[PDB]
């Protein structure tokens, strides 16, 4: 492709899997730099890694 | 804190265990195992001779029995009904299923916070003695209802 | 006064008149401070307590809401949302002088079908936010009785617009809610009616995958390729009878 | 088997989607001799053979 | 106050049910964790069943969700 | 002398006027469409066949549940003193039925369940070998 | 004042009617709702069955309205 070539085919490759963080937290290790979070009404665990 | 529950809604262990005392002392048969309940009832002081027909003051027992229901967090509940041997097998069995079926349905119509009911009977076909002479005031026949306590 | 004006200006021709407005010169000055507030905090009071009751209510027959709203029975076999259809019947649109444009029915689809994980629920909708208001804040004390008496009525009415306010914000829920199941309901009866083509979604199969440290035993890609929309082919459109 | 088409497939999933602006299509896809194109909204059915 | 009243007091609370037992052989009906059942079916707070309340300091009483939503029945009126 | 009209009430809520205003236009179009769905569509076949009724089958139960299938049919499976057999993976996507009804025996409930479930899973009931069966979808 | 006077009482307000319902099974004969039927024939305000009163601000006492109409009886005259 020259430099006036801004013209480009777009691609769609596979979907991905999963997040690998999810292991972690179904282990029961938060993720690190992961915040608390209070649980009421029920036993659970939950935490806010990347605002989610 | 304070806006979160401090009990369950409604709730005394020493009412629950007074009125549970108070039932035994009537002469309602309570039965604890583990956190397993049974109570028993004796079918004579609920319904007429061999019929599924209920007596106008039976209704205060029954708001009783409820009352004391209402104390408890549940899943399921059964009742199964027994009889003494009168007629057939089929005649027995029929008349405890409508005594069981009645008294379900009294029991859901009240507002007892269980998921699921079942609903049994037998008729003759279970003694609980050798004793078996005595009609309809015998001590076989019976209404027993169980469950197990959530929690 | 004014409606018998010639005696109404006789009377205001005597000095006595002259003199008695000049002691409603400061009732007409000292008025409009207290109307505002005692409003505003009418309603305050009146939205928060009517939003609280109403919301005791819809808790109190959260039931049957349920009953009415199974979502789970409108979702397609490919874990999919239906899309939101709406109609017009005879329709004219009259955008001028020398030019009117009529039509018989109109459909316009408003939102596309997609992916879902969970169906929705009524609690998306219906619920309102209730918090207590807890800072009553006094910015003049009304002095005197009737002050005071007219404070309380214009809070009384602040009271009464915040209630018909807050019948309006659930009015709007109930027709946003009754809006999204009529729109699915007629997507239902027209693909039953086969006036819409139904969506396509592919599968793609692959077995096990990943390096020697990571691994999936199962890759399986569902992907929607071909959304629902309405089909003008008039003759494969079949009628309905009924008995 | 790799394809270039000014068409679409529908039916038996993709791995790699490539489409340029004026409308020509690159799809892989794995050995399966029968195919599902959707020209236009209608659908027929095509089958290859070596 | 009396959980275990007119019984043999409480003995101790079990944190894997969150609930008390008594010095007698039962459950108390109080709750001692915070991770038991409650039975919880209203809440307060705006924003709910949505991105929860913005916590940006706006200037004007107009409060509006994090995922778009005015809360109106929160905001200040005139 | 003093006139009178029948049924008085309790004093209602404006809020679930509005709701049962709304909910008659909702269940007459959902009446309407269930009668042309019905005409249209032929029906071929009843399940009664595939979940027939014997003894031990008849007793009662009234029944609120809204959650998932599994523990509910596990449930009444101890009921039926039966035997349990699982058929397929079981989906990502759980599969929910929300159940009220009152006096309703076990062979109608398990029609109602398997017919609420549709495509996603089916139920068999095999009583001469005294196993109830399910199986999910062979799909995707 | 009494709506349903020399009756059962006041029971509400049936607001798919707009109208009150007394304790005795009758309608009353006022209103409780602003979506009811008010049968009135006499309006105020000018620039009638027009665009309405032009809110610009005009030197004069000249109003027009929003069709162009110009109200006179509704103007400061001279």
């Amino acid at each position: 492709y020259g430099p006036n070539a801004k013209s480009m085919p777009t691609e769609e490759g596979i979907p991905p899997s999963a997040n690998d963080l999810l292991l972690h937290v179904l282990e029961g290790v938060p993720p690190p730099g992961s915040r608390r979070l209070v649980v009421s009404g029920g036993d659970a665990r939950a935490w806010l890694s990347n605002e989610k | 804190v304070p806006k979160l529950p401090c009990r369950v809604d409604g709730a005394c262990d020493a009412t629950i265990i007074k009125m549970m005392t108070d039932l035994n002392k009537k002469g309602i048969k309570v039965a604890s195992v583990g956190q397993n309940y049974l109570i028993s009832i004796p079918a004579s002081a609920l319904f007429a001779d061999q019929s599924p027909r209920l007596n106008w003051a039976s209704y205060s027992l029954l708001n009783e029995i409820a009352a004391f229901l209402k104390q408890f967090r549940k899943i399921a509940i059964t009742v199964t009904s027994y009889s003494s041997k009168y007629v057939s097998v089929k005649r027995e069995r029929a008349l405890t299923l409508a005594r069981s079926r009645v008294v379900s349905e009294y029991l859901w119509s009240q507002g007892v916070d269980s998921r699921i009911i079942f609903t049994q009977g037998l008729g003759s076909d279970k003694p609980i003695t050798s004793y078996t002479l005595g009609g309809d005031r015998s001590p076989n026949a019976r209404v027993e209802i169980t469950f197990r306590r959530a929690v | 006064g004014d409606t018998g004006s010639l005696a109404g200006l006789q009377a205001m021709a005597d000095s006595k008149y002259t003199r008695a407005q000049k002691k409603q010169k400061m009732g007409k000055i000292r008025e409009m401070a207290l109307k505002e507030t005692a409003l505003s905090v009418g309603a305050q009071a009146g939205l928060a307590w009517r939003a609280k009751i109403i919301d005791e209510q819809l808790n109190k027959q959260a039931r049957n809401l349920d009953a009415i709203y199974d979502f789970n029975s409108l979702v397609l076999e490919h874990n999919i949302l239906p899309p939101v259809l709406l109609e017009g019947r005879n329709t004219l649109n009259l955008a001028d002088a020398q030019s009117i444009r009529i039509s018989d029915r109109t459909y316009k689809v408003a939102k596309q079908a997609h992916f879902i994980t969970t169906p929705p629920t009524w609690r998306q909708y219906l619920w309102m936010d209730y918090v207590k208001p807890e800072a009553p804040n006094v910015t003049l004390l009304p002095k005197t009785k009737a002050e005071k008496e007219i404070w309380c009525i214009y809070t009384e009415r602040g009271w009464k617009n915040g209630i018909d306010q807050a019948n309006t914000i659930l009015e709007e829920n109930i027709a946003r809610i009754k809006e999204d199941f009529g729109g699915m309901i007629l997507y239902r009866k027209l693909l039953a009616m086969n006036m819409v083509s139904p969506p396509y979604v592919s599968h793609t199969d692959l077995g096990v995958t990943g390096d020697g440290s990571e691994i999936h035993i199962d890759d399986r890609v569902l992907r929607i390729t071909a959304l629902p929309e309405l089909n003008v082919n008039s003759a494969e459109w079949r009628a309905a009878v009924a008995k | 088997m790799y394809v270039r088409t000014n068409l679409t497939i529908l039916s038996p999933g993709w791995l790699a989607s490539m489409t340029s602006a004026d409308g020509t299509h690159a799809y892989e896809m794995q050995k399966s001799p029968v195919l599902l194109v959707s020209w236009h909204g209608k659908v027929m059915q095509l089958k290859v053979e070596g | 106050d009396g959980c275990c009243s007119k019984m043999g007091g409480i003995n101790y609370c079990d944190s894997s049910a969150g609930r008390l037992v008594c010095n007698n052989g039962f459950y108390s009906t109080c709750y001692c964790t915070r991770h038991a059942v409650m039975d919880l079916q209203f809440l307060m707070g705006c924003c709910l069943w949505h991105g929860g309340v913005y916590p940006q300091l706006n200037s004007s009483g107009l409060v509006v969700c994090n995922d778009g939503y005015v809360s109106e029945e929160c905001s200040l009126q005139k | 002398m003093k006139f009178k009209k029948p049924p008085i009430n309790n004093p209602s809520d404006d809020a679930t006027i509005k709701l049962a205003e709304a909910a008659v236009s909702v269940s007459d179009s959902m009446l309407e469409m269930a009668k042309v769905e019905k005409v249209i569509t032929p029906p071929s076949k009843d399940n009664t066949l595939t979940i027939p009724n014997a003894y031990n089958l008849q007793a009662r139960a009234s029944v609120d549940w809204s959650g998932p299938i599994e523990e509910l049919t596990a449930r009444i499976a101890k009921a039926a003193h039966f035997r349990f057999r699982v058929l397929g993976k079981s989906p990502s996507v759980p599969v929910l039925i929300s159940i009220s009804t009152k006096d309703e025996s076990l062979a109608e409930i398990l029609r109602d369940i398997d017919y609420q479930a549709g495509k996603k899973a089916s139920i068999h009931v095999y009583p001469n070998s005294q196993v109830v069966e399910l199986r999910y979808a062979k799909i995707y």
